[PDB]
């Protein structure tokens, strides 16, 4: 029976105790209860780790059925209220309340939660799909007898529901047999609802199988948390929808944790200590970095001191209105196996948002964004591509030789500008992408060869050339003392599965992922004093490319980079303006690029 | 409620006072208001929601709270304290009262079910509109038995029969005459959020709007409003049969004011009637403005404060943005003249062309931007679709008829395959497009103009070859652009230094109403027609235009220059607002058109 549990329960909310407030034993519900009575709060996530911590039977019978329970709690919540400060008992409830799952229990996969699991708290993890938009569902719908001047309600459960004509008030019948009722959407009640699909990670499917589906309905509090294309773990109970004896089924969500780092949204928690201030302020914490940038592979001191300014990235002006953008993009131009799908597979992993491409498997239409019709109602909608849902990140594209030249004139768009303006025939808009392009590309026929000089064992058109702040160009030199030390390193890899022991052991993925967000964000400034230093540089640059018989096309976009190439360095430093011994360190990578060929 | 706010009310329009400038203290500012209500017609009265929050503060929490049972109120207490001139000017609808807000209040993302039915403000780029819906206000029945005719009205928003004729007593006779009763207008619009103001790597959304009697046609796809309207949510039922309506709401905006506020942009063809309501202040500002001896060279060389110096092509896309005359060549039955012109900009990269399409696009309003792999033959015209619903083919408008009064920039003209280049050749010449597909034969027509931006072939102006093999586009396509701009630039050593001093500057840290009403003012009030002296200049500046271009085999000319030499030397007599072109107005505009080919 349940009389006694709601008696259990109440104990539990007003009794527990928690040490790691990081004061005294407080009341960890002693404190909600007070904020839900002065409407200060809506949610209440009750935790089951702490009922399964003095009644390990209670979290038995709940996710057991976890449908009567939660109700329960919000009944011995909707009494606790006024002792601490209309008609139905449910119009006037104004927060509502959700179970966090027990720690026991382990994250099933969409495809395990069968049908001996119906009704019960499960836990599932998958990828989101198609989030729809927040629609208001109604709960308590008030209707009114304009005639007698009163007010009824009626409560609805159901995904529809049959409204009423009666004005059922035996007074109003009785006076005058007649009269009819109206709805009103005043005093009804709705509630933010919005429904969301989910898939398998197509990781964890069988070799050849096709993922499967189900729909969460998340409602209330938990909406506009997630994003479409996202990694998510939920919580909440498994039903069955009402209206033979088949039945389909939803998960109708009570928590969901996004778990985008492979642990759980820790962006949020990006706090640097003291501790760690330590390491930011030492002479030369640019160059750990470097170091601690896919320690795997051996060499390219120079290629990670650039792919880390690439994550940092420089500042965006806005003069008179003419934006200049601020990102950094790069190209890895070189021999067969240097490891480039290497250092492109790794700065994916070192991005808060971001994707990654393959040129021989991707459409110029699915890079941008696609319209695509509706079979069920005929309409054409927008959905996003590539560079689209990597808007504030990165995105990788190797094998950039190899896509067609149809498809890749659909990047200029999104390199400069960084809009993408779409006018085919349903739809007319410029979508924000701002994303900072990572190509790698073999140079001419998979080898470099001394006979042919640049631009024509590299066959990029000059105005993508241009592009690019810094086409990097690696070699496979066969030097016998270079071979001897990479081969010395690879097979201490393969022996003990890790580098080693280098001069700085690498800093966590976890810690350079907040390092690098908590060093964006300086803004620093450019100093009048140095235009005159930097002008010279620019000149002398075009002057050698214009002077030589191998060079690339330089051009005013190149004065460009030298500028938001040393904003980048002067934002790892801390500091606030930029310096005169970071636009040489600018200056010598824009020249340690192309000296492989000399 | 009713009666506590009109008293109000009045007071408000009556006793306002602010510290602010109108029209370019005259203490009754509704009344001033009111006053011109009463000098014109157009009975509608802007009245800013906020000034209501200085004067008082428990009105403006009753307006945008409940707003329908508000505006009455609002339109009855203005009715009263037009007593001034009621005698003097009787019109007959009614005066109307439209709440507004200068700056938005939400987004389309975080509209929340706390806000339905409430005054709420959005913004957005209006994507399509639809026809005419009537919607019914006065019923009006009749009975089959005493043919008596009662006229009831619908008050709640429903209509009710009365079922007994006040003769005969049938007690069900009354059919309802559908043209007899009194119906009122009802139009369907969608938003789309800017590009600004939107999360993290995602896609626009839409929002319907729902006009009513008198704004039902005050905006045009393409246009971006500040729209204001209550904020309402109607059931939807599963079947169009049963009663059993579903639970999810669906929302719309019941648009209450518009507001096409576009300082970014010029003044578009809709502000015609707008030019005589300009300050005779203002036209002696600009009267005078255009005597000085280089108001030439004063407007031009402030377009765009960014470029460095490329004196022509400002001059030439100033010289775009006034046009030749608008002739009436009806009777000559000649057809139309095209008044616009196009203009090519060819050169080496780096040269700065498509930074000043990206300018020009964001400065005229009714533009585009294309590219040139990203638009195909019909989709820059006109295509057919098969219509979802009705299942039938319908016309659709490109790109060169979206624009239609304006520019349409056209990027990467080079990478355009022969079939979609040969398209042009129609559009931008006779100012016309005959289509002939399965089911539709119509002639469209539009006043558009191109401003198109190629490359040399090799993307290397090489000066071995000739002027018509860098371009290396047919005769018949250059001959429809009057202004080919070959931006020759190399590494001048001094162009080099002063362009870089000056990009550097951008690091650190004339106006615009006076060239936004200047162009309003020179469209307006002026029409240059050809002299004697004139004319005289421009028979022999087209018998020496073929000796020259004869020879060289840069570019010959055909007569249809010599349209254009006029085309150029009227849109020169524009700019000093001169009104008859005399012998200046063609050495002028034909210095221009010889010294850009070189
Ligand atoms: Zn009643
Ligand atoms: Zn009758």
């Amino acid at each position: 029976d349940y009389a006694l549990e709601k008696e259990k329960v109440k104990k539990f909310l007003q009794e527990f105790y928690q040490d790691d407030e990081l004061g005294k034993k407080q009341f960890k519900y002693g404190n909600q209860l007070v904020r839900l009575a002065h409407r200060e709060q809506v949610a209440l996530y009750v935790d089951l780790d702490d009922v399964a911590e003095d009644d390990p039977e209670l979290v038995d019978s709940i996710c057991e059925n976890a449908r009567r329970y939660a109700k329960l709690f919000a009944d011995a919540v909707q009494e606790l209220l006024p002792q601490y400060k209309q008609y139905p008992a449910e119009l006037m409830r104004r927060f509502e309340l959700y179970f966090q799952g027990p720690s026991s229990n382990k994250p099933r996969v969409i495809r395990e939660v069968r049908a001996d699991s119906v009704g019960k708290l499960v836990t599932v993890r998958g990828i989101v799909t198609r989030v729809s938009e927040v629609k208001p569902k109604m709960v308590v719908a008030t209707y009114t007898c304009d005639q007698c001047g009163a007010e009824t309600y009626q409560p609805i459960q159901s995904p529809t529901f049959m409204p009423l004509i009666m004005c059922p008030s035996q007074e109003c019948q009785t006076n005058r047999s007649g009269g009819r009722l109206y709805l009103q959407t005043r005093g009804s009640r709705f509630i933010k609802f919005q429904e969301m699909k989910m898939q398998e990670h197509s990781d964890q499917v069988p070799v050849g199988n096709i993922p499967r589906s189900i729909t969460v309905l998340v409602e209330g509090e938990n909406t506009r948390i997630a994003q479409p294309g996202d990694h998510v773990s939920v919580t909440g109970i498994f039903l069955p929808i009402l209206r033979g004896l088949l039945s389909e089924t939803y998960l109708e969500a009570h928590r969901i944790v996004k778990m985008n780092k492979s642990e759980d949204d820790e962006s949020g928690a990006g706090e640097l200590t003291r501790e760690e201030l330590r390491q930011i302020a030492e002479e030369d914490f640019y160059e750990k970095l470097a170091a601690s940038i896919a320690p795997e592979i051996y060499g390219h001191e120079d290629v990670k001191k650039a792919l880390l300014l690439l994550l940092v990235g420089g500042v965006d002006q806005s003069p008179r209105g003419m934006k200049i953008r601020g990102n950094i993009n790069i190209c890895l131009m070189g021999d067969p196996g240097v490891a480039k799908s290497q250092l492109l597979s790794y700065i994916d992993r070192l991005a808060p948002r971001s994707q990654y491409t393959t040129g021989r498997g991707s459409s110029g239409v699915g890079l941008t964004a696609a319209v695509l019709r509706d079979s069920v109602s005929g309409e054409l909608t927008l959905e996003g591509g590539a560079l689209v849902l990597a808007d504030q990140g990165v995105c990788c594209i190797d094998e950039f030789d190899k896509m067609a030249e149809a498809d890749r004139t659909a990047i200029h768009e999104v390199m400069e500008q960084q809009t993408i303006s779409i006018a085919k025939a349903g739809i007319l808009t410029t979508l924000n992408a701002r994303c900072s392009i990572l190509a790698a590309a073999n140079p001419a026929y998979g080898r470099y060869n001394p006979r042919r000089s640049l631009e024509q064992n590299i066959q990029l058109p000059a105005a993508l050339l241009s592009r690019f702040d810094l086409l990097w160009l690696i070699q496979d030199r066969p030097d016998r003392d270079n071979d001897l030390r990479l081969a010395q390193h690879i097979t201490y890899v393969h022996q003990h599965s890790r580098q080693p022991p280098s001069q700085f052991e690498p800093l966590d993925m976890k810690l350079m992922r907040r390092y690098i967000a908590m060093c964006r964000e300086k803004q620093p400034m450019v100093p009048e004093s140095l235009a005159d230093y930097i002008t010279a540089a620019y000149v002398e640059m075009r002057r050698e490319a214009w002077a030589s018989k191998d060079a690339t096309y330089t051009s005013a976009r190149t004065l460009l980079a030298i500028l938001r190439l040393s904003t980048a360095l002067a934002r790892l430093r801390m500091v606030d303006v930029v310096e005169k011994e970071d636009v040489n360190e600018a200056i010598r990578l824009m020249e340690m690029s192309k000296d492989s060929l000399l | 409620n009713v009666a506590a706010c009109k008293e109000n009310f009045q007071r408000f329009l009556q006793r306002f006072i602010d510290p602010l400038a109108k029209e370019e203290i005259t203490e009754p500012l509704y009344m001033q208001r009111l006053g011109e209500i009463n000098v014109i017609g157009e009975p509608f009265l802007n009245v800013n929601c906020e000034h209501i929050k200085s004067f008082d503060k428990n009105l403006y929490r009753q307006l945008i709270s409940y707003p329908q049972e508000v505006i009455p109120t609002f339109d009855m207490a203005v009715n009263e304290i037009f007593f001034d001139r009621y005698p003097d000017s009787i019109l007959e609808h009614q005066i109307q009262v439209r709440p507004f807000n200068a700056l938005k209040t939400k987004n389309m993302r975080n509209l929340n079910p706390e806000d339905i039915d409430q005054l709420i403000t959005i913004s957005g780029m209006v994507i399509r509109t639809s026809q005419l819906i009537p919607e019914m206000q006065e019923a009006f029945f009749q009975c089959q038995v005493c043919a008596h005719t009662t006229r009831v009205e619908m008050d709640r928003g429903r209509i009710a029969e009365p079922s007994v004729c006040g003769r005969c007593h049938t007690t069900h006779s009354m059919a309802l005459i559908h043209n007899r009763s009194l119906f009122s207008d009802k139009q369907m619009i969608k938003l789309q959020e800017s590009p600004e103001d939107m999360p993290a790597g995602q896609t626009p959304h839409t929002v319907i709007l729902f006009a009513h009697n008198d704004l039902v046609d005050k905006v045009q796809p393409g246009d971006r409003v500040n729209v204001t309207g209550i904020y309402r949510a109607v059931p939807i039922r599963v079947n169009p049969r049963v009663s059993n309506v579903k639970s999810v709401y669906k929302t719309h905006i019941d648009v209450i004011h518009y507001r096409k506020t576009d300082a970014k942009r010029l003044h578009g063809l809709d502000e015609e009637a707008e030019q005589k309501l300009f300050s005779e202040k203002r036209v002696e500002l600009l009267k005078e403005l255009s005597r000085k001896p280089d108001i030439y060279e004063r407007l031009a060389s402030a377009l765009a404060p960014s470029i460095y110096e490329h004196e022509d092509i400002k001059k030439g896309i100033l010289l775009q943005l006034f046009g030749g005359t608008r002739k009436d060549f009806s009777h000559t039955g000649r057809g139309k003249f095209r008044a616009e012109i196009n203009i090519l900009l060819c050169g080496d990269p780096g040269t700065s062309k498509s930074q000043l399409l990206q300018y020009v696009y964001n400065l005229v309003p009714r533009g585009q931007y294309t590219s040139g792999k990203g638009s195909s033959a019909v989709g820059l015209t006109a295509y057919v679709m098969k219509d979802p619903e009705t299942r039938q083919l319908v016309l659709q408008t490109g790109a060169l008829v979206l624009s239609d009064n304006g520019i349409c920039c056209i990027d990467e003209f080079d990478k355009m395959n022969e079939s979609t280049r040969s398209v042009l050749h129609e559009v931008m010449e006779q100012q016309t497009l005959s289509i002939a597909k399965a089911g539709i034969i119509c002639q469209l027509n539009a006043r558009t103009s191109v401003l198109a931006a190629a490359n040399p072939i090799e993307s290397q102006w090489n000066p071995k070859k000739t002027t018509i093999e860098n371009i290396q586009l047919p005769h018949t396509l250059l001959s429809r652009f009057d202004l080919i701009f070959l931006l020759l630039d190399p590494q001048d050593e001094a162009y080099d230094r002063r362009l870089a001093h000056h990009l550097v500057a951008l690091y650190y840290q004339l106006d615009m109403a006076v060239l936004k009403d200047y162009i309003a003012y020179a469209h307006s009030t002026i029409m240059p027609r050809l002299s004697e002296e004139a004319s005289q200049a421009l028979i022999e500046a087209y018998v020496d235009m073929r000796k020259i271009g004869s020879s060289r085999g840069m570019v010959s000319a055909y007569p249809r220059q010599l349209e254009s030499l006029i085309r150029l030397a009227e849109a020169h007599a524009k700019v000093r607002l001169s009104n008859k072109v005399e012998a200046i107005d063609v050495e002028e505009a034909k210095r221009l058109h010889r010294e850009a080919l070189k």
